[PDB]
């Protein structure tokens, strides 16, 4: 079986610049008789299927953007992407098409670098429907932030909880290249009934300081 | 144009078996290669198999080797991937497409799950908007369901600026649980109604949760 391994497996490119994708074969996949490397280049942004940008390691698909290209011959290949714009954000992978099993790269990662932007912070208490139940599910939204890293800590009357919550993370906008995230903390209905703040607190690069939002349980 | 439509994948016990259809329109189907790729969700494109225009040449992966079997129906514009003595590896995303220069046309995929697990259709709660802007956000929040997928839509499908549905998270009781937010201007509060549209196939359960503001 033949081995494609792409570099680097995560790559961070501000909007306008140039990205530079490596994939190496560990055999070579130049066809003699059809004067052809046979590797090709594929985007699958989020969300979506997988989309053909190039075969025969540098011809382009129609309709694929003249930004996209790619160089190389026998064992290393090169995706090259002039011009970022925010709708590039996805996964690239190589594959090659000489001899099956017709093996894929294991994909680079492409982040858009933009401005920082602060997170637009709601906190949601739990639904009189959901406590009937017997649980509580809090949630804290991080709406529209760059960059990804952010700090969320949950209290209860001033307590920190830790080991009764998860996140979730959206993929990268394709339109303004931000980043959403959840925390639901949940609790017995027995334990929400017992305490009465409940506070998110959120840290972020884009806030002068932690930014906490809170309410009062029956209110 | 073309268009692949992946269909017939869902959750299946370990040692069991599912036939997939991959359905060809807008082409000549007999002119070309197809090729069955798959992708477990959050990770990479792995190829599983393909077949020629006739289907006389045939190739599968080493982990699926002589458990599965491709085949098309050049009359029927179909093509097919037969799935034997399935494992929890089976698990993924099934993605038709069509051979040319390169692997092109590819369809929605379809989700096949490879657990002794039982379906359990969510409870949907609302997220409903407070008061505290410009902007307000409120959402639902679909909780404990087997297996993915749940789809949600807004306003069945009018509503989609400001919409983020989280990626489902695993609970400790080995159910799913994920939250669909839409942020949309508090001018529209007192007028506009917003309900969230959940599916979830596998249990046969869907909800239209009204979401108002408290
Ligand atoms: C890998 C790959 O590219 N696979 C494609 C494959 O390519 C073959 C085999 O390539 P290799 O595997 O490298 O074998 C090389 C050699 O044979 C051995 O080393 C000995 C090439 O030969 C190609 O040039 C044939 O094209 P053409 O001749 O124009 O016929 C088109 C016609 O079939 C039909 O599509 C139209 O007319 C209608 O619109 O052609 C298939 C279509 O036949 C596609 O579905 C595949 O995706």
């Amino acid at each position: 079986d033949i081995q494609l391994t792409q570099s680097p497996d995560s790559l961070a490119v501000s909007l306008g610049e140039r990205a530079t994708i490596n994939c190496k074969s560990s055999q070579s996949i130049f066809r003699t008789s059809r004067n052809k490397n046979l590797l090709n280049w594929y985007q699958q942004r989020p969300g979506q299927p997988p989309r053909l940008l190039i075969h025969w390691a540098s011809t382009r698909k129609s309709g694929v953007p003249d930004r996209f290209s790619g160089s190389g011959f026998g064992t290393d290949f090169t995706l090259t992407i002039t011009s970022l714009q925010a709708e590039d954000v996805a996964i690239y992978y190589c594959q090659q098409y000489f001899s099956p099993p017709y093996t894929f790269g294991q994909g680079t990662k492409l982040e858009i670098k933009r401005t920082v932007a602060a997170p637009s912070v709601f906190i949601f208490p739990p639904s009189d429907e959901q406590l009937k139940s017997g649980t509580a599910s809090v949630v804290c939204l991080l709406n529209n932030f760059y960059p990804r890293e952010a700090k969320v800590q949950w209290k209860v009357d001033n307590a920190l909880q830790s080991g009764n919550s998860q996140e979730s993370v959206t993929e990268q906008d394709s339109k303004d290249s931000t980043y959403s995230l959840s925390s639901t903390l949940t609790l017995s209905k027995a334990d929400y009934e017992k305490h009465k703040v409940y506070a998110c607190e959120v840290t972020h690069q884009g806030l002068s300081s932690p930014v906490t939002k809170s309410f009062n349980r029956g209110e | 144009e073309v268009q692949l439509v992946e269909s017939g994948g869902g959750l299946v016990q370990p040692g069991g078996s599912l036939r997939l259809s991959c359905s060809a329109s807008g082409f000549s189907f007999n002119s070309f290669w197809m090729h069955w790729v798959r992708q477990v969700p959050g990770k990479g494109l792995v190829w599983i198999s393909f077949t020629n225009n006739e289907g006389t040449t045939t190739a599968y992966a080493d982990s699926v080797r002589g458990r599965f079997i491709i085949s098309r129906d050049n009359a029927k514009n179909t093509l097919y991937l037969e799935m034997n003595n399935l494992r929890g590896e089976d698990t993924a995303v099934y993605y038709c497409a069509r051979g040319d220069g390169g692997l092109d046309d590819w369809g929605q995929g379809t989700l096949v799950t490879v657990s002794s697990a039982s379906t359990k259709g969510p409870s949907v709660f609302p997220l409903a908007p407070s008061s505290k802007g410009g902007t307000a956000a409120l959402g639902c929040l679909v909780k404990d369901y087997f297996p993915e997928p749940v789809t949600v839509s807004w306003n069945s499908g009018a509503l989609t600026s400001g919409v983020h549905t989280f990626p489902a998270v695993l609970q400790s009781s080995g159910l799913y649980s994920l939250s669909s937010v839409v942020t949309v201007p508090s001018s529209s509060l007192g007028t506009q109604t917003y309900i969230c549209n959940v599916n979830h196939k596998p249990s046969n359960t869907k909800v239209d949760k009204k979401v108002e503001p408290k």
